[PDB]
């Protein structure tokens, strides 16, 4: 489906916003492993800090 | 008094588990398991270490946290979607 009718609010509200980002989730494992490693580095890994 | 931590030695398994959770979840397609579930696994691992008065989180605490998270996620699914318990996530 289009971005409109896939959203709760009025379609024309999308006109008011300057830039609209569709943050789709990609289920590719390369990205999943990287995100998990990053998020663990966040959680007591103390690497990111 | 007890503020536990983890160490990078226990990164590998957790990442793989997260991936598996994702892939059995989109195959089912009923419930999204996002990065929030990985960060809930981490929190429950910290709690498991806290009840043992430990200052670092052992791999057994991580295993117990993973078991709790996967059991809660599985029991919130449909009977048709519940297969992930019998033959997908039976390893955990």
């Amino acid at each position: 489906k289009s971005p409109g009718d896939n959203i709760d609010f009025q379609t024309t509200i999308l006109s008011r916003f300057d830039m609209i980002f569709i943050v789709k989730d990609d289920h590719n494992e390369e990205r999943d492993i990287s995100i998990a490693n990053h998020v663990i580095n966040i959680h007591t890994g103390n690497a990111n800090a | 008094k007890i503020y536990p931590k983890l160490h990078q030695m226990d990164m590998d398994k957790v990442s793989r588990v997260y991936a598996d959770l994702r892939r059995e979840s989109i195959s089912t397609g009923s419930f999204p398991i996002t990065v929030r579930h990985l960060e809930s696994i981490l929190r429950i691992a910290e709690s498991f270490a806290k009840m043992r008065l430990s200052e670092f989180v052992s791999s057994y605490d991580l295993d117990r946290a993973i078991k709790v998270v996967v059991d809660s996620f599985v029991d919130a699914q449909k009977v048709s979607v519940r297969r992930q318990l019998r033959r997908s996530f039976a390893i955990y």
